[PDB]
């Protein structure tokens, strides 16, 4: 009848009663996210309020056990979680009010629509309407209209919501003894009570900023090189020392420069590494895509997707009729129900994203065995990294020739390697300044360093300063351009994409030793490598039972994140860009903007 | 006597019992062709212990028992001699050396309804483990603390029965499997069950 024995029993009783109620909440949230109606929001609201009231009930019990008396840290960590108070602290009105705010933004993003000025009866959603424009259009004004109208007609709707969202999210965080909501989010990386492996929430900022400074020179030359090619694409619209206009970047916010490959390819005469045309030419559908991703994980010893996956997942836009959150989401609903929601198109982009969000699923499956509260990635960065391990191997030309998307005569040469490296760089390098900048803006807004008065002022200052991107149209404080992105608007921490980008090369480095691939790291393609998969698996099955600092060392041999593997990947491109830019400016001035005054 | 065994009554039953209160029916005065069971091939798990099925057909007993109940898929592994876990500790314990057979099949289409089927229970807590073939249906509130419970749930006081949640969408491990455990007995009394 010791305290530790009582807590084990109390967690066990919790783990068994908890599973179904979470499953119900997941199951209702699935209905809304697949099919936005007013009714499904009510049902989703009820399921989550039922689950929240359960936690508040258990939290009250959990808070009665003296935390410090628990010896085994695996048990101690579960008990610690159950004492959190979470959102229960919010008064009932303030609690219902924030839930209503979040649902209103969630719907606005996925169902907001801007109508054509010449014809007001033809209106366009974000997906597929506006995303397609930003991803394949070569006309400046068309891209400008899509970019600006989405910000002005939808972003301005989100502004008064985000304002009150910050206030309530701050209330809740500071009541759980965090310094702001940004602190709460950073607590995901926190490690406590483990000698030599602890990680302070403050340490995360130091590391992100310290690592970032080593990325700047690579990015600057990528930036300088893209601006050079862009200056030919859009003749009179680009300054040779200025920042890049935001709407010319390849997608809606310039998060991934991927679609700029067509304008920025180094060697156009060499066969195309963008297999989008081959996929279309070979009549691939989304079924073929996910089956080729399933086939991949199996090649390294991982399991097939469950029958319930193929049965219940939404892998194509349901149609005009049913209104769905078209953003790629990977779903662990509990009780062995795994699903993917993604409005797949026949592109190399979606082909690679299928491997990404399916890697997400494999991780969910691997740690299914853990006790309820430990079913989760080691940290947000780990989870968002497993898929990009695969995306790294799948995108390689050797793998693409392997699955028939490249002609069987195509053989690699140096121009081919550069082409591949450049495309990988547009996706992977380009997002790092974008990602870091955004999260810094939120952390400053949440902390209170940016007043409500200067949100959009300071936002675009940092876009020019850090990302090297300028707005094509001056935006006053009626806007809320951060909220126009899925993560900002749907309440998801974004720093998880920065850390995952450093993680994925550390993991790749350790896996290409396990497959004993010799050569440069950018030709790895771990496939048919049971030895590699088993090394990766042995870390996934742990879930969150071990601190990520430890689990990361178990694979790569590193207590912390490092950029050396990332820069070693792109090293051959790095020297190449330096030589291409010898007669071009590198860097930018914050002052030039593509408009008056 | 040449009455074929009412196996169809147990294996094809409209409804099965919750595992914590498993249901056993005695088969008497009957001729049992055991091969026709394995030759239905519907079953996912069909393991026999302490006897060979081939030899089992040409063999007589004073009485045969069939214990039926339902549990989760990944919990079927606990219906085997010398096993530990939530089911074999507080619900249905087979002896370590056991003569009998364990039969199970996926019951998803039958016992899981949309929205959830909760009528299926399982014992979650008990003071001590079950002896083999012991059966417990006490509804007294488990007490984990020095503080008494007064017959109600509360702090360190948990109602000992939990409810299974079966939806069609669950993973195979969480899906409902139906289990039939075949006991044989030999008394100082005339055998009433044989094969051809
Ligand atoms: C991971 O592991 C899988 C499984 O091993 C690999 O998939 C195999 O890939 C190889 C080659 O890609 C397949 O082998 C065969 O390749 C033939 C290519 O022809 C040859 O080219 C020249 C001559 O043209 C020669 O040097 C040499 O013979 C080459 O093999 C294909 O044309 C064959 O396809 C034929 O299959 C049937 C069988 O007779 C014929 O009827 C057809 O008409 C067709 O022509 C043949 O398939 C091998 O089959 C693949 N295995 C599987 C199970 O699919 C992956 O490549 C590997 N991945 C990585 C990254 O290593
Ligand atoms: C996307 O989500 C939307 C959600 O709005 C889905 O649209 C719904 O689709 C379902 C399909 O199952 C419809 O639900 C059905 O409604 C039937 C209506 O029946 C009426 O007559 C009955 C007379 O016997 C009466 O019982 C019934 O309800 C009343 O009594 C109930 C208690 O008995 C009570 O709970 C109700 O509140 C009400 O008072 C109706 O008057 C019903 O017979 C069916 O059993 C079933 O429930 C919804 O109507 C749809 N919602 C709409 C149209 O707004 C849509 O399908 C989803 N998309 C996809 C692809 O699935
Ligand atoms: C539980 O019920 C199922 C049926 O719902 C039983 O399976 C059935 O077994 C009988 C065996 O006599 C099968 O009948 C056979 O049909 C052929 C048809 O050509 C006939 O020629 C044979 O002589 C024989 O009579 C029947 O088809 C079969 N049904 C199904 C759907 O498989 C099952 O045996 C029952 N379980 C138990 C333990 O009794
Ligand atoms: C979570 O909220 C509860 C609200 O009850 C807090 O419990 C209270 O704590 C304060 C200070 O310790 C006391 O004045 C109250 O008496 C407590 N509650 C009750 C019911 O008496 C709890 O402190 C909060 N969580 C944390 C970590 O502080
Ligand atoms: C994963 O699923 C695939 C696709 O269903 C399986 O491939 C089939 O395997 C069976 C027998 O193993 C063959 O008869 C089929 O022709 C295969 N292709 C199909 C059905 O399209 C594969 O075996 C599964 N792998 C694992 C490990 O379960
Ligand atoms: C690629 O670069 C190597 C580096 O040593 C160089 O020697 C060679 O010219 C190139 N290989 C080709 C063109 O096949
Ligand atoms: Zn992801």
């Amino acid at each position: 009848s010791t305290i530790e024995e009582q807590v084990e029993t109390f967690l066990d009783n919790f783990n068994h009663k908890a599973e179904d109620l979470f499953y119900q909440s997941s199951l209702a949230s699935w209905n809304y996210n697949t099919n936005i109606t007013e009714e499904n929001v009510q049902n989703m609201n009820i399921a989550g309020d039922k689950w929240s009231a359960f936690l508040k009930e258990q939290s009250t019990f959990a808070q009665m056990y003296p935390l410090q008396e628990i010896q085994h840290l695996t048990v101690k960590l579960q008990l610690q979680a159950l004492q959190q108070n979470g959102s229960s602290v919010l008064s009932e009105d303030k609690s219902k009010r924030l839930n209503t705010i979040l649902n209103t933004m969630s719907t606005i993003y996925s169902t907001g629509k801007v109508c054509n000025p010449d014809n007001p009866q033809e209106c366009l959603l974000l997906e597929p309407g506006l995303n397609e424009i930003m991803a394949n259009s070569l006309d400046y004004n068309e891209r400008l209209w899509a970019w600006e109208s989405w910000r002005s007609e939808v972003g301005k709707q989100l502004r008064p919501l985000y304002e009150e969202y910050v206030v309530l999210k701050n209330e809740m965080a500071r009541a759980n003894h965090y310094e702001d909501y940004g602190d709460y989010w950073r607590g995901d990386y926190e490690v406590n009570g483990v000698d030599g492996y602890d990680y302070s929430r403050g340490q995360l900022i130091e590391d992100v900023e310290h690592t970032f400074e080593e990325i700047k020179p690579l990015y600057e030359h990528l930036h300088a090189y893209v601006r050079a090619k862009l200056m030919n694409a859009y003749p009179s619209y680009i300054s040779p020392i200025g920042c890049l206009p935001a709407h010319l970047l390849g997608d809606m916010w310039g998060r991934f420069w991927t679609n700029l490959y067509s304008l920025t390819v180094p060697f156009g005469q060499k066969p195309n590494i963008d297999v989008t045309d081959a996929m279309v030419d070979q009549a691939w559908d989304a079924q073929r895509i996910f089956k080729e991703a399933e086939k991949f994980f199996v090649s390294v010893g991982l399991p097939n997707m469950t029958q319930g996956f193929w049965e219940n997942s939404m892998l194509t836009d349901p149609g005009n009729v049913q209104k769905a959150v078209c953003h790629p989401t990977a779903w662990d609903l509990g009780k062995g129900d795994f699903r993917i929601l993604m409005c797949t198109k026949v592109t190399m982009d979606d082909f690679l994203t299928a491997h990404h969000e399916m890697g997400h699923i494999q991780y969910d499956m691997a740690y299914a065995a853990q006790p309820f509260l430990l079913r989760n990635g080691a940290n947000e960065g780990f989870h968002e990294a497993v898929g990009e391990i695969m995306s790294l191997s799948a995108a390689t030309p050797k793998h693409l020739k392997s699955i028939g998307l490249l002609s069987p005569d195509f053989q690699e040469d140096n121009e081919t390697e550069i082409n591949f490296l450049l495309k990988q760089a547009l996706t992977i390098v380009g997002t790092l300044p974008f990602t870091y900048m955004l999260e810094k803006w939120r952390w400053m807004v949440f902390k209170g360093e940016i007043p409500k008065d200067q949100w959009m002022k300071k936002w675009w200052e940092m876009k020019r300063e850090i990302v090297g991107v300028v707005e094509p149209v001056p935006h006053d404080e009626t806007y809320c351009d951060p909220a126009s992105l899925f993560h900002v608007s749907n309440d998801y921490s974004f720093i998880r994409y920065y850390t995952r980008t450093l993680y994925q090369f550390q993991f790749q480095e350790a896996l290409c030793q396990a497959a004993k691939h010799e050569g440069p790291l950018h030709k790895c393609d771990i496939s048919n490598s049971t030895e590699a998969g088993q090394k990766l698996f042995n870390m996934l099955r742990l879930g969150k039972s071990e601190p990520w600092t430890l689990a990361l060392e178990n694979v790569v041999g590193a207590k912390n994140m490092n950029v050396r593997p990332l820069l070693n990947y792109f090293e051959p491109l790095f020297t190449w860009l330096k030589d291409q830019n010898k007669n071009s400016f590198v860097g930018w001035s914050t002052d030039w903007s593509p408009y008056a005054d | 006597i040449t009455n074929l065994c009412p196996f169809g009554e147990v294996f094809n039953a409209t409804r099965f019992a919750s595992v914590y209160a498993w249901n056993r029916k005695r088969i008497s005065n009957c001729v049992a062709d055991y091969s026709v069971l394995y030759n239905s091939a519907s079953f996912s798990t069909f393991k026999c212990y302490g006897v060979s099925p081939t030899k089992l057909n040409d063999l007589c007993f004073t009485n045969v028992y069939a214990d039926s109940f339902v549990i989760r898929g990944d919990e079927v592994r606990q219906i085997a001699p010398g096993q530990t876990g939530k089911i074999a500790d507080y619900n249905y314990k087979l002896p370590d050396d056991f003569t009998g057979c364990v039969i199970a099949w996926n019951s998803n289409n039958l016992d899981s309804k949309v929205g959830g089927n909760y009528n299926y229970l399982y014992r979650l807590f008990r003071k001590s483990n079950l002896k083999p073939f012991e059966r417990d249906i006490s509804t007294e509130i488990y007490q984990a603390g020095s503080t008494p419970c007064n017959g109600v749930e509360g702090f360190n006081c948990y109602f000992p029965l939990q409810s299974y949640g079966f939806q069609p969408t669950n993973g195979v491990g969480y899906q409902p499997y139906r289990v039939v455990v075949l006991s044989f007995e030999l008394l100082h009394a005339p055998a009433t069950v044989c094969g051809p």
